[PDB]
RNA sequence: GAGUUUGGCGGCCAUAGCGGUAGGGCAACUCCUGUACCCAUCCCGAACACAGCAGAUAAGCCUGCCCGCGUUCCUUACUGUACUGAAGUGUGCGAGCCUUCGGGAACUCUGGAUCGCUGCCAAGCUCA
RNA sequence: CCUGGGGCGGGACGCCCUUGAAAAGAUAUCAAGGGCGCGCAAUGGUUGACUCAAGCGGGUCGGAAACUCGCUGAAGAGUGCAAGAGCAUAAGUCAGCCUGACGUUAUUCAGCAUAGCAGUGGAUGACGAGACGAAAGUCGGCUCUAGCGAACUUUUGAGCC
RNA sequence: GGGGAUCCCUCGCUCGCUUGUCAAACUCCAAACCCCCCGUCAUCCUAGAAAGUCGGAGUCCGGACUGCUGGGGUA
């Protein structure tokens, strides 16, 4: 039977490109957002923790709080409204 | 098994050595045939397929036995240097209960082919173009697919 | 500023199992050179010449200075100073294995001992090393910079009168 | 180590070799300024440095050259030194308008005695808020006059000149 | 007050790498001289640490250059080709394929470029 | 009970990974490749010092089977166990010091797209105590995703009704 | 490494330069559809958008055509 955990079919999804294997940059890490600011959704494989589950990969959401190093998002899936927390290093501003 | 059980391609590619098992081996032995050595025949003609299938080995075995031997009965055997293309690397299965589990193992290897696609090319003098034309006509014959001829070098020469 | 001076010079003792043989090498190799050693231990199990995994196989020192230098002059004087090609190499690292430890100079003969085989090795660089091995900025040295073996055997005639065959 | 296109090339500061990127990381998590105190032979530096998407905005800068003005005529590569330059850096980021940060020694050894920590000292001593320990900063028994005595005992006009430059920094920045 | 040089902390992370070659050190960095002290070696003042005058640009670093490998970009052809969204009383014995409107490659080809760009601050200076 | 009628065979009857699956998400068959119902007081935590696989050149019967020195080496090694992903001043190797393999508690996510459904797990936090470290920080076991079970009943722990 | 006392010498597997084929569980590359969000046009909307609360159900034997070379199977 095909199993139905949390890391399914992420063989492509979860992996870096070949010139970026590695550290990742860190810069990324300290980005600091505000309320009702849009962000995109990108996850870093590197770092293991505080990772949002990877069917939020690709979408915008917009931050509606913080709870310690982690920003609260507010994703549609469907025609639902997820909460999702997931760490400054994942995410990614929108260029107006 | 008849030649139309495996000749259409209706499904996908099933190629990965490593995954399935006992795949039977070939007939096939040399895909190089003549003077091999030699560089310098002016005229090179192939054969070529009209339509997409699947070939089996046995029937790529049977063509190149023929073009052989025709080449070297008329051409003589330093003049020509014939070479096949298509290596066979899917694998055929014949499934052997009735649909229950029906998923087949495997029989055979078949080599896939494409629209206009050469498999076969014949190097020789001017003067055994005609035995050329002779001996590709003949190993077509045993092919499961039309097949035209097309002279690709020194077109000027002979026509 | 640009010649090759001896950057130092490590003295194997391998004995090929562990125990007194080992105990005793590193005995004498404190005699001879006046400092401790470190034994070197194993890489797998090969019972073909008994050995097992991490057990104690040989020895090792790594003198430098005014030590390289009475060592250099006291192993060359033991085996003539007269090296031929084999042991040399592309960066004139010399590694002559003398077996026979007694004909050192102050090596008392003992029946239990009689014999221990050792082999010596000289490294040779030009000026400058702290650029391939300081922790800051840490870069490689260029081929220009690097040794050759005629001059290899330049240095070693100039300075020990060490012939090579 | 180029040599196809799946080979994978260090950062510049890597390839360099002066910088340590998951200590950068660490660093960063703070929140708050970091105060970097890298060393050569003829001199020491001390700066505060802080983050920013472009580069890193710095915002006090003091070197031990500095002193030629004050007249410390000794050697600028001791201990003592960079007391002073500690020193007057940390009054002069004090007045400026910053106090605080973290010690950030970069790819170099902390040990006990070291010219870092005896810039750590000057900078704690001058009301510089920064966290530490005392245990590791040297004592003054170094700092005065007394690790160059062994071989230099022709020269010990130090302390004098010590005090002196410790007191003209007292007087140029208060 | 503008510019140059040097030093430190960095952003993009091979257009920056690999290899080759000719020049420079006055201020600065480095190499570089030793082991009283804090400090150190699974042995070694090698490294790290400390103390620093000598000599040197042979190395690190800086400037100029090289198409020789790798990477990035443009142009000629391949070619509006392969593939494809929508509609079709268009077509093949069949597996399939064709017409119109709209998108549009990859490799390879002729010829050129790429031997990094850039932010903050300090010091010596160089002007009015 | 499933089942290309039933039977026989097997378990596609609970959990985890890759493909099928048609470049968001979802998607069936007795579809293809498979694995798990555990092991570890160190094979765990933190700080410090380092770089691994494989070749080339040298040394004594240390034989094409040993250890050592120099060079090339972005990883071709290792990380307890499947498959896939991650990792180089390290998530790897060794040493020192330790037991966070801590008590209590709130949300959000998936199981169970969209769109109800236990128990139970995983990510952020909060209170109270610690370990390592100059500090920043890391630590709620073993890099990430498997190693497990309601009500009723008995037994055990602290204090109460 | 296999052929028949200086391993007399043959020499397959293997390593590099060139030629000819591949991949569903390969990828240095890489579309057209498609998905989240911002702006604009356009349509709906105070004769009531979006959201929320309560009442009543049926339904969980489906089938076919045009595409996906869909998977399996000789069909
Ligand atoms: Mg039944
Ligand atoms: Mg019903
Ligand atoms: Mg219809």
């Amino acid at each position: 039977t095909n199993s139905h955990g949390e890391k399914r079919c992420t063989r492509y999804k979860l992996q870096k490109t070949v010139r970026e294997r590695g550290i990742s940059p860190v810069s990324r890490a300290i980005q600091e957002f505000e309320e009702g600011q849009m962000v995109h959704i990108d996850i870093d494989p590197s770092v293991q923790k505080g990772m949002p589950n990877p069917k939020f990969q690709g979408s915008t959401g917009k931050v509606i709080g913080q709870r310690g190093r982690s920003y609260v998002l507010e994703v549609r899936s469907g025609n639902a409204m997820k909460e999702v927390f997931s760490l400054p290093q994942h995410l990614k501003p929108q260029k107006y | 098994k008849p030649g139309s059980m495996y000749r259409n391609v209706r499904q996908r590619s099933f190629t990965r050595r490593k995954y399935m098992g006992g795949v039977p081996g070939s007939q096939v032995i040399h895909y190089d045939m003549g003077d091999k050595a030699n560089t310098s025949f002016p005229v090179k003609i192939s054969l070529i397929v009209e339509e997409k299938c699947q070939i089996r080995h046995t029937a790529l075995e049977a063509a190149r036995i023929t073009a052989n031997r025709h080449l070297v009965a008329d051409t003589g055997k330093m003049g020509f240097y014939m070479k096949l293309r298509v290596y066979p690397h899917e694998v055929i299965r014949e499934n052997k209960s009735g649909m229950r589990r029906a998923f087949g193992k495997n029989v055979g290897t078949a080599a896939r082919v494409k629209p206009m696609q050469k498999i076969f090319t014949v190097a020789v003098e001017k003067q055994n173009f005609k035995a050329a034309k002779e001996a590709l006509w003949h190993a077509g014959q045993k092919l499961p697919t039309p097949c035209r001829i097309v002279v690709d070098e020194g077109a000027e020469l002979v026509q | 500023m640009r010649t090759p001076i001896v950057e130092k010079v490590i003295v194997h003792m391998g004995v090929g199992e562990s125990g007194q043989h080992l105990v005793n090498a590193e005995d004498i190799l404190r005699n001879i050179t006046g400092q401790e050693v470190v034994r070197c231990f194993a890489k797998r199990t090969l019972p073909a010449f008994s050995i097992k995994k991490n057990e104690p196989i040989g020895c090792k020192v790594t003198l430098r200075g005014q030590k390289a230098q009475e060592f250099l002059e006291t192993a060359l004087g033991i085996v003539e100073k007269t090296l031929n090609r084999s042991q040399f190499d592309s960066f004139g690292n010399v590694s002559f294995g003398i077996e026979e430890h007694t004909d050192f100079p102050g090596m008392r003969y003992d029946p239990n001992i009689g014999v221990f085989g050792m082999d010596v090795t000289v490294v040779l660089k030009r000026p400058g090393e702290r650029i391939c091995k300081r922790r800051i900025a840490a870069r490689k040295i260029p081929a220009g910079h690097r040794v050759t073996v005629d001059d290899a055997i330049a240095f070693l005639n100039e300075s020990y009168g060490v012939e090579v065959m | 180590m180029a040599t196809g296109p799946r080979y994978k090339v260090p950062f510049r500061r890597r390839r360099e070799g002066r910088t340590n990127y998951h200590l950068r990381l660490k660093l960063l998590l703070s929140r708050q300024d970091r105060v970097v105190v890298r060393k050569s032979s003829r001199n020491v530096q001390i700066q505060l440095i802080a983050p920013t998407p472009d580069g890193d905005i710095t915002y006090s800068s003091a070197v031990s050259n500095e002193l030629a003005k004050y007249g410390y005529t000794g050697a600028t590569g001791n201990t003592t030194a960079a007391y002073l330059t500690g020193l007057l850096f940390g009054l002069k980021s004090l007045q400026k308008g910053y106090e605080g940060g973290i010690l950030d020694i970069g790819l170099q050894a902390s040990s006990a005695g070291s010219r870092v920590y005896a810039a750590l000292k000057g900078v704690v001593d001058s009301g510089f808020e920064i966290p530490c320990s005392p245990e590791v900063f040297p004592p003054d028994e170094r700092i005065r006059g007394e690790h160059i005595a062994g071989y230099r005992e022709e020269s010990s006009d130090l302390p004098e000149q010590f005090e002196a430059t410790k007191e003209k920094i007292f007087a140029e920045f208060s």
